[PDB]
RNA sequence: CUUUAAAUCCUUUAACGAGGAUCCAUUGGAGGGCAAGUCUGGUGCCAGCAGCCGCGGUAAUUCCAGCUCCAAUAGCGUAUA
């Protein structure tokens, strides 16, 4: 239950030296800890479990199940996440696919259309994204026009933030865990894309772990 | 060869998805905090509402400094300055899109007289318009579905003939006396 | 497509007639044989009398003898086999009875566990077989 | 039994029941209303295993 | 009273005109798509349901009947291009 840092990053945040998961992303480090982001987001993130598989082994001694989940998590204003597990018990596959839901986050950064005012709501650009069959694309819409789509992206992008963004699939899109990677790729590549509000030359901050390597040797070795 | 019209045209639309929660929850939830009678009434202020996003979206790819593009966009600005959705502060060509379901369904006579404290429920302003109570410049309205303009937004009051406002009582009330009138003699 | 130029338009355009012309559907439904072999000739209901009274039997995985009408057309004399909508409506038809003769749902395809039969009754002595099922009138002798 | 080709068993034999009284309904205007109060206001499907309004456990 | 070649249709004003407002609101469904009971009785691969998968072999969440539920609601269902 209660919290003991193992990793740098997690004792770190707990020193309260890092304020925001921002420079986390700027600096690309890897999350091997799913309670980090439990000290950073508030009680704005909720869970949606999507469809429960029943994929089986087949053995000498008939054929044998285990039960295959997914569960989509992230907040209405910023990142999105994405969480696959597989095993014998249903509840330990929901808490597994919830632990990797909350390792495996990523942002999305949105723009306007057109004329801009207010903050944005729609993509900034179209962006595909594909681990199969599906070829899935997201195209920038007008200011309240809403999401269209198969109602899984609409719930996965009701879950995002983006309120209004038209979309086109190609494929075999029955399978649920392919074309929901799929939209996780197209939504997750929206900051791998040059901008032309981006073409300034970047400084580069000290780093964290450049500034307290010397607190986390003595901390913890 | 006769002197017909032959010009009609559809209101409401239906959805492409026969049923799913979201859409059925949130025009419910519109249903009963507006106490309407269906899902026509709602179906056709969206499909109003989708018109006029369609009208916005095709003077916003147009090009700017073009006449036709300044004459229907100031045409419909001034019209839904009008109907009393917007307001003094944002009369631009980009807050047409902010619209939402509850803009246009909040100028219904019904609601408005709810709103009004001239009611007592909903439901029962509805029927207190349907009863031929209230009138608007002189003139009584008895349809629900009246779109209020902001300028006309003061002239809403009982008719001469209501018996709420003043006027001659209806059948219940003489009924009464005259049965009282008859049993106590 | 393959073809991309200014002046490419009737190698294009023969190329779209015959792709389009060997499509099956296309086939079906722009040909006069298959309005020929289509018994109704694209009616939507065709009434018809009734010589005899055959059930045909089940398929391979369930078994349950349903019950059949073979109807005889008047527009073209053709012994066509119709299908009983409801439970116990055989008594409702006799013999040399007014039916009302009308399709099924596959777009005159063979339909669910009863081979060969496409067709059904909707209106059996110009009454239909839903008000006698409910009880509402009565079959005229 | 005994003649296999006989229509109309399952009404033939059967028990017949009379019908009951009817309510006032809303037409539809505070019926879906009673609907949502009774199946998302008061009490909630679980996450995992559903419950319908219906359900009559 | 008005309209109308004269009527009828609408509106207006008189007198009547609802308490279970009997002055009674119908159509297809309730295993999945597809919103909605492992409710209660009946025959138990027979009779049937089902556009697809299938459901029926002696406790049927699908068949036949009563209550409850679910969709549009003076509208709803089926076939054909």
């Amino acid at each position: 239950k209660e919290w003991l840092p193992v990793t740098k990053l997690g004792r770190l945040v707990k020193d309260m030296k890092i304020k925001s998961l921002e420079e986390i992303y700027l600096f690309s480090l890897p999350i091997k800890e799913s309670e980090i982001i439990d000290f950073f987001l508030g009680a704005s993130l909720k869970d949606e479990v999507l469809k429960i598989m029943p994929v089986q082994k087949q053995t000498r001694a008939g054929q044998r199940t285990r039960f295959k989940a997914f569960v989509a998590i992230g907040d209405y204003n910023g990142h999105v996440g994405l969480g696959v597990k597989c095993s014998k018990e249903v509840a330990t596959a929901i808490r597994g696919a919830i632990i990797l839901a909350k390792l495996s986050i990523v942002p999305v950064r949105r723009g306007y259309w057109g004329n801009k005012i207010g903050k944005p709501h729609t993509v900034p650009c179209k962006v595909t994204g594909r681990c199969g069959s599906v070829l899935v694309r997201l195209i920038p819409a007008p200011r309240g026009t809403g999401i269209v789509s198969a109602p899984v992206p609409k719930k996965l992008l009701m879950m995002a933030g983006i309120d209004d963004c038209y979309t086109s699939a190609r494929g075999c899109t029955a399978t649920l865990g392919n074309f929901a990677k799929a939209t996780f790729d197209a939504i997750s590549k929206t900051y791998s894309y040059l901008t032309p509000d981006l073409w300034k030359e970047t400084v580069f901050t000290k780093s964290p772990y450049q500034e307290f390597t010397d607190h986390l040797v003595k901390t913890h070795t | 060869p006769v002197a017909r019209s032959w010009v009609c045209r559809k209101t409401y639309v239906t959805p492409r998805r026969p049923f799913e929660k979201s859409r059925l929850d949130q025009e419910l939830k519109l249903i009963g905090e507006y106490g309407l009678r269906n899902k026509r009434e709602v179906w056709r202020v969206k499909f109003t509402l989708a018109k006029i996003r369609k009208a916005a979206r095709e003077l916003l790819t147009l090009d700017e400094k073009d006449p036709r593009r300044l004459f229907e966009g100031n045409a419909l600005l001034r019209r839904l300055v009008r109907i009393g959705v917007l307001d003094e502060g944002k009369m631009k060509l980009d807050y047409i899109l902010g619209l939402k379901i509850e803009d246009f369904l909040e100028r219904r006579l019904q609601t408005q007289v709810f709103k009004l404290g001239l009611a007592k429920s909903i439901h029962h302003a509805r029927v207190l318009i349907r009863q031929r109570h209230i009138r608007v410049r002189k003139q009584v309205v008895n349809i629900p579905s009246f779109i209020v303009r902001l300028d006309s937004q003061k002239h809403i009051d009982f008719s001469l003939r209501s018996p709420y406002g003043g006027g001659r009582p209806g059948r219940v009330k003489r009924k009464n006396a005259k049965k009282g009138q008859g049993g106590a003699g | 497509g393959k073809c991309r130029g200014l002046r490419t338009a009737r190698k294009l355009r023969s190329h779209r007639r015959d792709q389009k012309w060997h499509d099956k559907q296309y086939k079906k439904a722009h040909l006069g044989t298959a309005l020929k072999a289509n018994p109704f000739g694209g009616a939507s209901h065709a009434k018809g009398i009734v010589l005899e009274k055959v059930g045909v039997e089940a398929k391979q995985p369930n078994s349950a003898i349903r019950k059949c009408v073979r109807v005889q057309l008047i527009k073209n004399g053709k012994k066509i086999t119709a299908f009983v909508p409801n439970d116990g409506c055989l008594n409702f038809i006799e013999e040399n009875d007014e039916v009302l003769v009308a399709g099924f749902g596959r777009k005159g395809h063979a339909v669910g566990d009863i081979p060969g039969v496409r067709f059904k009754v909707v209106k059996v002595a110009n009454v239909s077989l839903l008000a006698l099922y409910k009880g509402k009138k009565e079959r005229p002798r | 039994h005994g003649s296999l080709a006989r229509v109309g068993k399952v009404r033939g034999q059967t028990l017949k029941v009379a019908k009951q009284e009817k309510k006032k309904k809303r037409t539809g205007r505070a019926k879906r209303r009673m609907q949502y109060n009774r199946r998302f206001v008061n009490v909630v499907p679980t996450f995992g295993k559903k419950k319908g309004p219906n359900a009559n456990s």
